[PDB]
RNA sequence: GUAGAAACUGCGAACGGCUCAUUAAAACAGUUAUAGUCUACUUGACAUUUAUAAGGAUAACUACGGAAAAGCUGUAGCUAAUACUUGCAUUAUCCUUGGAUAAGUAUUUGUUAGAAGGAAUUAUAACAAAGAAGUAACACGUAGUGUGUAUCAAUCGAGUUUCUGACCUAUCAGCUUUUGAUGUUAGGGUAUUGGCCUAACAUGGCUAUGACGGGUAACGGGGAAUUAGAGUUCGAUUCCGGAGAGGGAGCCUGAGAAAUAGCUACCACAUCUAAGGAAGGCAGCAGGCGCGUAAAUUACCCAAUUCUAAAGAAGAGAGGUAGUGACAAGAAAUA
């Protein structure tokens, strides 16, 4: 309800399509306004019409209470957070939803394929 | 004991099993690749002349035809030879095989056709069938058909069944070494690049030369 | 086997790199090239390390792949590629120009210099030889053959060069009052002039700089790069024009509030 | 046009990880030489004695098979390539004419001349003989690239090599040389120097400033413990160098190996079997037996650090994360 956001070390990358920032979060005798909040307050500072071209990561609370600092990540549009942001970040955040567990026993059938030849192989 | 006996020139071949001394007794000791009459191991085959050409012992080794002698012996193998393969490159290996003199612990002959006789032997000599492929490369096509200069060969290739939605649509191998016109556009670049490089050492020399004083 | 090696272990990395002693056992291991390994640096290193640009290996990887980085106006691909002392690096997209140089430490930094300077660069000569049909070629620090070279050079002086075109624009001798660049140990950004030359036969040479506070330092020849005529240097220079204080006076003006 | 199980072709598997048995002028450390050599990928320069396009053959595949068994394979019928081969189209100098010709990259032999280094039998040039291998019968559609190619230079490396530097023992005082020990001459061989090897010749070489021997519960350094200053004792174990893959010897491919999750034999140990035969190497990660006073999970992941490839996208017991854990270290309740 009642906080306040620090950007710092603000930085524009037009080599990616993103601009890249630290942050810090003020909340006196509360605790840990939601990420939720956070990404409002940014896109009501920017004017980023909408909210999923922000990314937040590394948060942490400060021994002590009242204050938390964390790192920000905002892309020029939805294309460019699709083409280039690894796979976890981007089902964390929600854009794909993708759950294959294929697991680490395919290397039985990397073995027991080389014993057969060309035709059954 | 079970032969194999194919027809080189109609490619089809038929099987038989033999388990008897006086009907295989013409084929012992006879080395692998020359000719033998047929007509012991049955009445139809009067007439007709076979070729070894190979088969395996008992306990399933191969023939191989450098070897003179009636049993097994122990050999280490190379890229170029039969009866291996290399799993790496350059490794040899030893490994066991059976000579070339025909015994009475053969498992199997594979032996071809030479002659025929006055039967017919159906299913090994009536019958014929063709290439399953044809060539691509272009010069082929043009000995296959006896075409000239002018006759195009992107015509006279055969595809095979598509029966979609038209009876005939023959999709048809990719053909190689065809007169593309950008294998001429590669001798005209290449020829204005030599060109270039000639003009550039010429004009550097030009001004070296003249650098000098 | 024992083969050539491959991988790099960090603490092994030279200490100019500053490569965090945590986070890894390996270090990026520079690709052959223009420059020897230890004096030079990978292209990773310049563009994730230094500039902060990328925040991984990958994203590096991921710069690269959009083809917009230029080395001696050269588009390069290799996360791994050696970037070296006097040269030059153009990334389009951001429009931006730098020339590697030394600090007064011994750390390589980006210079950020204007359009009209990134045309040419300076190599030094390491040899000069003689090849068929009696042509002269030039072999600079750059690993760079230059045909047809002046005869009124010699094995230890710089020359300017033209990068859209790889001729000759000028040169500069190696002479007394010459002035220098050094790039070896203890004074690896220091700039001064030169006061007097040795020539010891069978062993090094030793020559003698002096500062523009008038302090003398002396190092080997073959640490040693000619970078302009007696009045004026021929490119930019970082902030402190190579001029090393101690460390009680560099103290006193680092507490000047 | 797009995608594409097999298979041929290319590159890499000589890096990484583990252990400390051997080893006492050996290995290693500081300091030198290569004017006595080899060097893939990457970077820069850059070439010489039918042509509107040449050759034949082989995988995958189909049919007919053998063996208890194995990452076994026979015969017949086709067909590709940047696999394997063959081979065409132009100029520079002698004096606004004309002929001569160069008609040959590396490398070997004989006869000469001669910008740099402290020093040349050095770059280089000429004359007379030999002569490899090459300069695109390839792919993409971005005026550009990709793959391949003769010499030189750079880079990533290695092989040899100069000087100096080690623990205890004389109940170890003379060693080496017929069978190379120390030198000279001529060759062989190697990537190059060399008794490295072969023939002829000579009698040399090291040593109480410790040779030649014995011992080590000895891998060498960077370092560690304790000490006012001197010293004494440790270093299997994060990084660097060396050596090895049960014990020895030999060898193929390749730019790089005397390689061992490459091959061939012998000694020891041990597996399957229809008894004819076929397969083997945890001092890599977990795990088991034994040994002993003496030491952890048959877990998760390629997200980070990096490496390999046909180099965003695949893979990695390298590596990271957790489990066990009063080895060691820091803070700190029981008011
Ligand atoms: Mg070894
Ligand atoms: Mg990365
Ligand atoms: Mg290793
Ligand atoms: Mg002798
Ligand atoms: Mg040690
Ligand atoms: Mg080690
Ligand atoms: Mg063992
Ligand atoms: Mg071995
Ligand atoms: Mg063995
Ligand atoms: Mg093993
Ligand atoms: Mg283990
Ligand atoms: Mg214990
Ligand atoms: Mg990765
Ligand atoms: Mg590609």
């Amino acid at each position: 309800d009642q906080f306040t956001i620090r950007v710092k070390k603000y930085m524009s990358n037009p080599l990616l399509r993103r601009k890249q920032f630290a942050l810090e979060i003020l909340h006196p005798n509360k605790g840990s306004v939601a990420k939720k909040e956070v990404k409002e307050r940014l896109a009501k500072m920017y004017k980023l019409n909408n909210v999923n071209t922000i990314v937040l990561f590394g948060f942490k609370t400060l021994f002590g209470g009242g204050r938390t600092k964390g790192f920000g990540l905002i892309y020029k549009n939805v294309d460019a957070v699709k083409k280039f942001e690894k796979k976890y970040r981007l089902v964390r955040e929600g854009l794909i939803d993708k759950e294959t567990k294929a697991g680490r026993r395919a290397s039985k059938e990397l073995k027991n394929r080389r014993k057969k030849v060309r035709g059954t192989e | 004991m079970k032969l194999n006996i194919s027809n080189p020139l109609n490619n089809v071949q038929k099987s038989i099993e033999i388990d008897d001394e006086k009907k295989l007794l013409p084929f012992m000791e006879k080395r692998i690749g020359n000719a033998v009459p047929g007509d012991s191991i049955g009445e139809e085959f009067t007439g007709y002349v076979f070729r070894i050409t190979g088969g395996n012992d008992k306990q399933g080794f191969p023939m191989i035809q450098g070897v003179l002698t009636n049993n097994r012996v122990r050999l280490l193998f190379k890229k170029g030879m039969k009866c291996y393969r290399p799993r790496k490159k350059g490794e040899r290996k030893r490994k066991s095989v059976r000579g070339c003199i025909v015994g009475q612990d053969l498992s199997a002959l594979n032996l071809t056709l030479v002659k025929k006789g006055v039967n017919e032997i159906p299913g090994l000599t009536d019958k014929a069938v063709g290439k399953k492929l044809g060539p691509k490369r272009a010069s082929k096509i043009r000995k296959l058909f006896n075409l000239d200069k002018s006759d195009d060969v992107r015509k006279y290739v055969i595809g095979r069944a598509i029966t979609k939605n038209g009876k005939t649509k023959f999709i048809k191998p990719k053909i190689q070494r065809l007169v593309t016109e950008k294998r001429l556009l590669r001798k005209r670049n290449l020829l204005q690049a030599k060109e270039k490089r000639r003009l550039e050492k010429k004009q550097q020399l030009k001004e070296y030369k003249q650098l000098l004083n | 086997g024992k083969g050539i090696k491959k991988h790099l272990k960090r603490v092994n990395a030279p200490s100019h790199w500053m490569l965090n002693k945590m986070g890894g056992q390996y270090a990026p291991k520079t690709s052959s090239g223009p420059h020897k390994l230890l004096e030079s640096i990978p292209l990773v290193i310049l563009l994730r390390n230094r500039l902060k640009y990328a925040l991984t290996f990958d994203e590096v990887k991921m710069i690269l792949i959009q083809k917009i980085v230029k080395v001696d106006n050269k588009v390069r691909t290799d996360c791994t590629f050696p970037v070296g002392l006097m040269d030059v690096i153009h990334i389009t997209k951001s429009n931006e120009y730098f020339r590697l140089l030394y600090d007064i430490k011994g750390r390589f930094v980006p210079h950020r210099i204007t359009n009209e300077e990134s045309k040419y660069k300076l190599c030094k000569v390491k040899k000069i030889l003689l090849r068929k049909g009696r042509l002269s070629i030039a072999v600079t620090h750059d690993g760079r053959s230059i045909p047809y070279i002046h005869p009124d050079v010699k094995v230890n002086d710089t020359v300017r060069l033209d990068l859209e075109t790889g001729k000759v624009l000028e040169h500069l001798k190696f002479q007394v009052g010459s002035l220098v660049m050094v790039t070896a140990g203890h004074s690896v950004g220091r700039v001064g002039v030169i006061s007097s030359i040795d020539k010891n036969m069978g062993t090094y040479d030793i020559i003698h700089v002096k500062d523009s506070r008038n302090k003398v330092f002396a190092t080997r020849l073959s640490n040693v790069f000619v970078i302009g005529d007696n009045t004026k240097p021929y490119i930019s220079l970082p902030r402190e024009k190579g001029i090393k204080l101690d460390i009680i006076e560099e103290r006193r003006n680092r507490l000047k509030a």
